[PDB]
């Protein structure tokens, strides 16, 4: 698949900095970029630039506010949370985070989250200015199939 | 007695029309997402329910909740403890005796009202499940208080072997329901002789509260029971309604069904909307094509930017209509009132322009100064409409200068100083200095001294009086068809059902299309309007050197960009284009020339 | 910054899916964004002549410097990052006209794929030769079956053998095979099952 | 008790590890308070329990605190206070809690009340505008039989224990215990506590437009009284609680609620959307950019990111907002050390634009909208009887203006009765009033920002530049800067405007608010003979050129001419009044006058 | 190329696999059937059973020359004993006819006016049993482990209704479990 769901999800930004000083700039004069300078990085190049060197080039700093000031909020009540305005996806960004990181700490704690969100979703499936709908919209695709199954299954079962 | 209970638990688990098994098929659907509520439907409920109501009419105030104990006992059958009690919602429709027959044969019978709700109180609490302690003997019991005869259905007795009235209300194991005391007002059209309208009071339960905003048409069905307050002659009491269910019309908070939007998308792909509305908006208006297009863009509006800094832009447009008497600027304004979601109509004499926005007064309880009234705070999201902008000089201009252009007032009267929000949209229709002389002299003499209001509004029409001998005779042919014969009421009903749009369809899709899409104009248009303005200012600049003064300043240039954003809300496209924007200036280029001649 | 227009390119690609796949089968595919893809065809042109300068200096200037190797990677990576989107929008374009090509693959005057979206019927006229190369290929798949099996429609299973069907919006005399049914205007039938399958998908009969 | 006490004791062994990191903290805070009190020749009992130490490893004990918060908190106190004595008993007041953390979806905006969580933990935010009185209250008085020398003991329970609805004691003070001894009471060993109610409005931006703001109220205790100035973005957390008898205490009880909403809470916090602690890093960088000799100009251009030009206006706002000092005269009247600028301009020329975004970075300076009811600087003797026998001079609008800024509009579109009030508060820092009560001189450090419009359209050039608004010169003489905004039409000027509005329908702010609020805490030079020698020469030539030209200036204008340069050195963050500051002060007035 | 309903069955063919099962009739009539799975008989005798496939018998009922016998568990005195073995056993469902829900809906179109008093009793005694199954299914999925389930007695219909969501939740959590190591 050409992956139209997440090719934009790697289009999002990500703040990290350098370890070396490189004259390769495309961001606009002053072609030497000084080291340890915090730069907004798109996920695609930044994923492999933290790999290619021994010592890689980009200082991968963790955006630990996407670690510590939300691990607490999801370790309390997984019912109505801001899962969305902090990150327009919470799923593949968590996937491609853990591939470089490989730490089972938060890899346990979102595994608690999903079944709890799923526990709402099935038994929410039988049949307002800016922020609110997309709480109800990141869940949409995941169940847009599901209640459309229940919709026809009544319409055969009755007359 | 009891056993009625057995006549209904053995009745709602099987009532159906032909093989759909509906009430279990919705209660199951209603215990899941938490609402805990019912409705009733048609006739046999009526057919034998009168045979129950011939033993419920005697007191439909205590054995109405004898329904309520039943459905909990069918609820636990669909569970297998955290189980609340339920509520009821009714339906009935034959007519509406407005406010006439209200003491003789209507104590504790089912009534139906049509009114306009005006005033909401703050919430409160009464209990429904308590726990009770005897003082020195320490008895423990629990009493439930379900339906009412306001307070004091039953009291607390003296028997625990401890002393008299030893009973106290703990707050550890208690539930609560909320009441309203919202006030109802008579719809001002049904009983005209010479009278002034009256008013009643009512309460409700929590799973039907906060469902109304002030300024709406509404209908309601409920009881007409009587309380007795001891804060006037013999022992007289007062009337009030105990409501049951508001099967209202629309809200006029964006949840609705899906087949509504299906036709809307099926209509919005046909690209004839801009021309077909101008015939179908006002079925009683001869032409007036430049003015008519200004109204549809006024009703929907643009957007609002809270862009990542401190300040903000104002996403709205505000028009004026000044001209000779007999050019239908008046009766056009009643026409926007019914079609708007929220509309008020205060169009006359300003009505004490300091008391237009805010009022404070002493209080019957605690002698306090709190905020009560306003014409603007009622009218947010929608459109107001006023007139007579010649003979108000007192406070009408000093009250709208702050109310417009930033839409952020704060009252600094004796109590609070709070910046309450406002997102209003104004409209006015004045007279010039008897019309003809302002079109037969130097083009001044419109407002008595100041033009500073005129820079605050962008769109200005200046109509006039021609003498074209073929357009009047059609008009004289027009209005006799609409006065008597009512043949165009049969004609426009004949072009309705495939080509035109009635009034009740226009209202519902405007609130849908505004509250879904969010436009933005394309950067290819940025070269277009910039090249437009520099000669527009120059056309003004060539006029000032000829000793011709007055008014154009830069609010209009940031008003055209809202105008071109307006039809983008109409087409519901997330961009804006060039055939989009060239028709937009074609409305405003026409209104630049009349600003000079 | 770099692949920014491709982000909003694939963003409006998301709208084309949700328009079709939620409402109904009737596609009315919007437009091809030649104006949008000409912008990224301009940036890929400027980016390509950027690296051949450093391909020219890597033997003469910095002398295959480690900095220059990373400077090749950003120019390498931003190419293919752009390359990922521009075909993905290209595939989701062509993976929905096939559904138009399948359901009306020839049932009644096939090569009349006219009276159909004239503002985009010149757009997909460059894709018509792609489209008809489905249509030519779908013909020999109909004939290359060693027995006669229908491949044009009839996807819902049959239930009964007698179905009341009404007609409207149609005239003339059709159905020369399987016995002529003599279609007059606004007159219902009461027939067997297998005949009307080639006419309901044709869209002449209306209600089951 | 065994069932209701067992999970107390099992918690009594559980939470002792949940203060492994606080059992140091709770004794370190008192050992010096025990020390300094013995060598004078002070803090309450705050034990902040986080969520984290009670959610990582207890679940049954957890959700009891967020479902039934009535059988758990006096367990947590009683097991706390023994650790106070088991740690500290050798040297010769209950230590209640605060409970900070997150909550997981209990940010009930009080426009909404709850059906789910009544009698539970609630997090509430908003603004307070009531600020009622303070009044002590007894909890325990000790009696003493003066004959036979023996003592007694008595505690009074009330609606203040926050949780247990005990049998009340409808009594004030008893006499004659079961003896023939006249009872004596020791008041030094009788303990007291205070009691203060405050009403909280709604944050009037996130409540959607269908209603006026609503309100509820909260009873707090001594530990955070006088912390709540009226006009603070406060955020409280406490228990939800009903009290009062509804339906039985009077008979027939028809349509009378008897269930008052109360919050018996703890631990308020001011928020900001005064306490901004910065590290060594940012405090050093702000000195590092202080080393540049251009940063007065960069701050001018980095303020209003929408509007072209007006750099004379733009430097003035940041000069005014940061503020110039007033050195009070010892046994003498202090002078004006406030600064008070004014604007006027022909309409739609961004005169009200920059007036509303000074309120976002205001640093606790909440202004009005200039609606000129009597109350702009006064009280109007509003007491509301304050529970039958208390009369209070309720603060109208100057308790918010103190060491802050205000802004009001529409001067000529006002009556007379506000203009007499703005006379007093400008010539004098204080108002003093005796309406039906007490003469009281309460102090105020204010600084107005003005906005008016000319009367007769575009008539400024063809007539006198003066009298152009003709409001009384009592204020014009008390003001200094009358910027007259031009709107001249040039084809390169407007073309530049046209794209810049268009480019924005789609050096930082929080660093800027730190820099000024750090610069209110640095020392004030005032002292260099060199800079005072040049400015008086700079005065004298225009003292020859004020009277034969446009506008006569006075001696108080010299007190500006120190004050602008005095604040201009506050931008420099130095203690030497340089020379370079005196050149921008002269040049700013030269555009203001010519 | 359906591209519409691919990952599961539509509800119109789940009846198609069950209609090809045989039941018993009471024939009436007297070459006849050469339908490649036929067992045509001679002049057929009434008052006797015969295992006949379903879909031809529904067609044989429209011309109305035969009659149907209900299967042996379709009395109200039989279904009651099913509701007791489950109400004492909240662990799972006990005893299942395996195609019961789709079997009744075919049986209520001129296959209901033949049997001895089933109206106002049978739809009573079925629609209760549908939800009691699905109340049981709501407690089960909350207990979801990794990659191992226990569904013992489910109708084919709920299998067509639990299907299109139960995959991609456990599949998406299969990633974060496996890509963690
Ligand atoms: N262009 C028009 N098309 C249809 N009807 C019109 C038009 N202009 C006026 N009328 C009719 O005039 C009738 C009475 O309107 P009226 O005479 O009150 O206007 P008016 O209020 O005097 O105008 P003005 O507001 O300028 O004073 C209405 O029934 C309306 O139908
Ligand atoms: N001189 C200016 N330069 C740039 N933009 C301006 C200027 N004047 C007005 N604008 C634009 O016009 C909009 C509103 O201006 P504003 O309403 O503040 O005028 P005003 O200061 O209120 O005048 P008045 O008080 O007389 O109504 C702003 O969004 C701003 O971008």
């Amino acid at each position: 698949y050409y992956d139209i769901d997440d090719v934009l999800a790697d289009g999002t930004e990500f703040p990290c900095k350098f370890q070396y000083d490189i004259p390769g700039l495309g961001y606009n004069p002053g072609r030497p970029i000084t080291k340890n300078t915090k730069l907004s990085l798109p996920l695609w190049l930044a994923r492999i630039l933290a790999i290619v060197g021994p010592v890689p080039f980009v200082e991968l700093l963790p955006p630990d506010m996407f670690s510590t000031k939300v691990m607490n909020a999801i370790k309390t009540d997984p019912v109505a949370l801001d899962l969305h305005s902090i990150n327009s996806h919470f799923f593949s960004l968590a996937i491609k985070w853990i591939m470089l990181f490989s730490e089972k700490e938060l890899a346990n704690v979102v595994s608690e989250l999903l079944l709890q969100r799923a526990q709402e979703l099935n038994h929410h499936a039988s049949s307002t200015s800016t922020f609110l709908l997309k709480l109800e919209e990141m869940e949409k695709e995941i169940y847009k199939k599901s209640h459309e199954s229940y919709k026809d299954t009544k319409r055969w079962m009755f007359k | 007695n009891t056993e009625i209970i057995k006549s209904f638990k053995n009745f709602i688990l099987e009532f159906r029309l032909d093989s759909q098994f509906i009430y279990r098929d919705q209660l199951r659907n209603n215990i899941l997402v938490k609402n805990y509520s019912l409705t009733v439907n048609m006739e046999h409920l009526i057919g034998y329910n009168e045979d129950i109501y011939k033993k419920l009419s005697d007191e439909p105030s205590d054995i109405i909740p004898l329904f309520e104990t039943a459905i909990t006992q069918v609820a636990k059958r669909i569970s297998i403890n955290s189980l609340p009690t339920f509520q009821l919602i009714l339906n009935s429709n034959a007519n509406q005796i407005p406010l006439r027959d209200l003491d003789s044969e209507h104590v504790s019978k089912i009534v139906r009202l049509s009114g306009i709700i005006i005033s909401t109180s703050v919430l409160s609490s009464r209990a429904t499940y308590l726990s009770i302690m005897c003082r020195n003997c320490r008895h423990t019991t629990s009493i439930t208080i379900n339906n009412f005869n306001t307070g004091n259905t039953v009291s607390l007795p003296r028997s625990c072997n401890c002393g008299p009235d030893p009973y106290i209300i703990i707050h550890e194991s208690s539930k609560f329901i909320d009441q309203q005391f919202l006030k109802l007002q008579e719809i001002p059209e049904l009983v005209p002789v010479g009278e002034m309208p009256r008013n009643l009071t009512m309460t409700c339960d929590r799973y039907l509260t906060n469902k109304v905003i002030p300024g709406t048409r509404v209908t309601i069905v409920g009881i007409y029971s009587i309380y007795n307050s001891k804060n006037s002659g013999v022992a007289i009491r007062t009337p009030y309604i105990k409501i049951l269910g508001i099967q209202s019309d629309v809200e006029t908070v964006t949840m609705f069904t899906e087949e509504e939007e299906e036709e809307f998308l099926q209509l919005s792909r046909n690209p004839k909307l801009y021309e077909i509305l101008t015939n179908s908006i006002a079925p009683s208006i001869f032409g007036n094509e430049d003015i008519k297009k200004a109204i549809v863009c006024l009703l929907m509006g643009g957007s609002k930017k809270i862009l990542p800094d401190g300040m903000r832009l104002r996403g709205d447009i505000n028009v004026l209509l000044l001209g000779d008497p007999g050019t239908a600027k008046s009766q056009l304004l009643k026409f926007v009132e019914k079609v708007s979601p929220i509309a008020v109509y205060t169009s006359g004499k300003g009505s004490s322009a300091a008391g237009l926005t805010a009022s404070v007064q002493r209080d019957p309880m605690t002698r306090e100064f709190y905020l009560e009234g306003g014409a603007m705070v009622l009218a947010d999201g929608g459109v107001v409409c006023i007139d007579e902008f010649d003979k108000m000089r007192d406070e009408d201009r000093v009250a709208i200068h702050e109310a417009m252009e930033q839409q952020t007032i704060s009252i600094a009267k004796a109590g609070i100083t709070t910046v309450l929000n406002s997102r209003t949209s104004v409209l006015a229709a004045a007279n010039p200095i008897y019309g003809r002389y302002d079109d037969l002299k130097s083009p001044g003499d419109n407002i008595d001294f100041q033009t500073t209001i005129l820079s605050r509004f962008d769109m200005i029409f200046i109509v006039k009086d021609d003498h074209n001998e073929e357009r009047d005779i059609s008009i004289a042919n027009h209005v006799i068809n609409i006065h008597t014969g009512n043949a165009n009421a049969m004609q426009n009903q004949q072009e309705e059902n495939g080509s035109e749009i009635s009034i009740e369809k226009m209202k519902r899709y405007i609130t849908y299309c505004r509250l879904k899409c969010a436009p933005r104009l394309s950067p290819q248009a940025a070269e277009k309007l910039s090249s437009n303005f520099v000669t527009i200012r120059k056309q003004l600049l060539i006029n000032e050197l000829e000793s011709t003064e007055r008014p154009i300043t830069i609010r209009q240039l940031e008003a055209i960009i809202r105008i071109t954003e307006s039809l983008a809300k109409l087409e519901l496209s997330p961009i804006a284009q060039e055939r989009h924007v060239d028709e937009a200036i074609r409305l405003f280029q026409a209104s630049t020339m009349d600003a000079a001649s | 910054m770099y692949g920014d227009l491709g982000n909003k390119l694939v963003l409006e690609a998301k709208r084309t899916k949700q328009l079709y796949a939620r409402s109904n089968q009737d596609v009315n595919l919007p437009m091809y964004h030649e104006d949008i893809i000409r912008n990224i065809l301009k940036e890929v042109s400027n980016l390509r002549k950027n690296t051949e300068y450093l391909k020219e200096q890597q033997q003469l200037g910095m002398l295959d410097d480690k900095v220059a190797k990373c400077q090749y990677f950003v120019t390498l990576l931003c190419m293919e990052r752009n390359k990922r989107c521009l075909l993905a929008y290209q595939r989701l374009r062509t993976d929905i006209l096939d559904s138009m090509a399948w359901n009306n693959n020839g049932l009644d005057l096939m090569s009349s794929i006219t009276f159909s979206q004239q503002d985009t019927n010149n757009l997909s006229h460059q894709e018509q030769e792609y489209l008809k190369e489905y249509c030519d290929l779908i013909t020999d798949l109909k004939s290359g079956d060693l027995v006669d099996i229908d491949l044009s429609g009839s996807l819902v299973p049959p239930s009964d053998v007698f179905i009341d069907v009404r007609v409207l919006k149609d005239a003339g005399e059709i159905q020369t095979e399987y016995g002529v049914f003599n279609l007059i205007k606004d007159s219902q039938f009461f027939v067997r099952q297998s005949d009307v399958e080639r006419l309901i998908q044709q869209g002449y009969l209306q209600k089951i | 008790p065994d069932a209701v006490f067992g999970d107390r004791v099992r918690r009594f062994q559980e939470f002792l590890d949940t203060f492994t990191s606080y059992r140091d903290s709770v004794r370190s805070i008192q050992v010096y308070n025990s020390n300094n009190a013995a060598n004078y020749n002070i803090l309450p009992h705050r034990i902040i329990i986080s969520l984290d130490d009670l959610r990582e490893f207890d679940r049954s004990f957890w959700s009891g605190i967020l479902v039934e918060p009535a059988y758990f908190i006096p367990p947590a106190e009683k097991a706390l206070t023994d650790l106070a004595d088991s740690m500290d008993d050798v040297p010769h007041h209950p230590w209640k809690l605060s409970f900070k953390g997150s909550f997981g979806a209990h940010a009930l905006s009080p426009r909404t009340l709850t059906a789910q969580h009544l009698n539970k933990l609630v997090s509430v935010e908003g603004i307070v505008t009531k600020t009622s009185l303070v009044r002590p209250k007894l909890i325990r008085s000790v009696h003493y039989a003066a004959k036979t020398g023996r003592f007694h003991y008595r505690d009074y329970t009330d609606a203040t224990t926050t949780l247990t609805t005990r049998i009340p004691t409808p009594a004030i003070y008893p006499t004659e215990d079961t003896e023939g001894n006249k009872l004596t009471t020791e008041y030094g060993y009788s303990t007291f506590i205070d009691h203060q109610r405050i009403t909280v409005q709604e944050m009037p931006e996130m409540a959607p437009a269908g209603q006026l703001p609503r309100s509820i109220d909260v009873i707090l205790d001594d530990d955070l009284v006088d912390k709540t100035k009226p006009g603070d973005r406060v955020n409280v957390v406490g228990v939800f609680k009903s009290l009062g008898a509804g339906g039985m205490n009077q008979s027939n009880s028809n349509t009378l609620i008897g269930f008052k909403t109360l919050i018996l809470g703890n631990t308020v916090y001011p928020l900001h959307a005064a306490r901004q602690m910065l590290t060594d890093f940012d405090i050093r960088n702000i000195n590092k950019l202080s080393k540049k000799k251009d940063i007065f100009d960069i701050l001018s251009q980095s303020l209003a990111p929408s509007i072209y030009g007006h750099d004379h206006i733009k430097k003035a706002i940041l000069l005014m907002l940061m503020g110039g000092v007033e050195k009070n005269l010892e046994n003498g009247s202090h002078l004006r050390g406030d600064i008070n600028i004014l604007m006027v301009g022909d309409p739609s020329t961004a005169k009200s634009q920059l007036l509303r975004f000074v309120l976002n970075t205001a640093s606790l300076a909440i202004a009005t909208t200039g609606r000129g009811s009597s109350g702009v600087g006064l009280t109007a003797a509003v007491t509301t009887d304050r529970e039958t026998g208390e009369r209070r001079l309720e603060a109208g609008a100057m308790v918010l203006a103190d060491r802050g800024v205000v802004c009001i509009d529409e001067f000529d579109k006002m009556t007379d009765v506000d203009r007499v009030a703005i006379h007093e508060v400008m010539e004098q820092q204080t108002v003093t009033i005796a309406k039906a009560g007490i003469h009281t001189t309460l102090n105020a450090r204010c600084s107005v920002i003005a906005a008016a419009n000319p009367v007769f359209g575009q008539y400024d050039v063809n007539r006198d530049p003066h009298q152009n608004i003709a409001l009384p010169d009592s204020l014009l003489s008390r003001f200094d800067l009358l910027f007259v905004v031009t709107d001249d039409i040039n084809e390169i000027r407007d073309r530049s405007i046209s794209e810049h509005v268009l480019r924005t329908h789609r050096v930082t702010i929080p660093f800027l608010r730190k820099y000024v609020q750090y610069a209110k805490e640095r020392v004030i030079p005032q002292l260099t003979q060199e800079a005072i020698n040049v400015i008086v020469k700079n005065y004298t030539d225009l003292r020859n050129d004020d009277n034969t030209k446009k506008s006569p200036i006075t001696a108080r204008t010299l007190e500006t001419l120190i004050r602008l340069a005095t604040a201009h050195a506050k931008v420099r963050l130095s203690k030497t009044v340089n020379k370079v500051d005196a050149k921008v002060a002269a040049n700013l007035l030269r555009f203001a006058l010519l | 190329l359906p591209a519409h309903l691919q990952q599961t069955f539509s509800p119109e063919e789940i009846q198609f696999i069950v209609e090809n099962e045989p039941i018993k009739i009471f024939p009436r009539i007297t070459w006849q059937l050469i339908t490649t799975d036929d067992k045509a008989l001679n002049n057929m005798v009434a008052m006797r059973s015969t295992e006949v496939v379903l879909w031809i018998a529904l067609l044989l009922k429209q011309q109305s020359k035969c009659s149907i016998v209900a299967p042996q568990w379709l009395t109200t005195k039989e279904l009651d004993r099913k509701i007791q073995y489950e109400k004492t056993h909240p662990d799972r469902f006990s005893e299942l006819p395996w195609n019961w829900l789709v079997l009744a809906r075919i049986l209520f179109n001129k296959a209901k006016d033949d049997f001895h008093d089933p109206i106002h009793e049978l739809r009573g005694k079925i629609q209760d049993l549908r939800e009691i199954r699905q109340i049981k299914v709501l407690k089960g999925l909350k207990y979801l482990n990794e990659s191992h389930l226990q569904l013992d007695n489910l109708s084919l219909l709920e299998i067509n209704e639990l299907r299109p969501f139960i995959t991609e939740i456990m599949d998406k959590l299969r990633e974060i479990h496996t890509a963690s190591l």
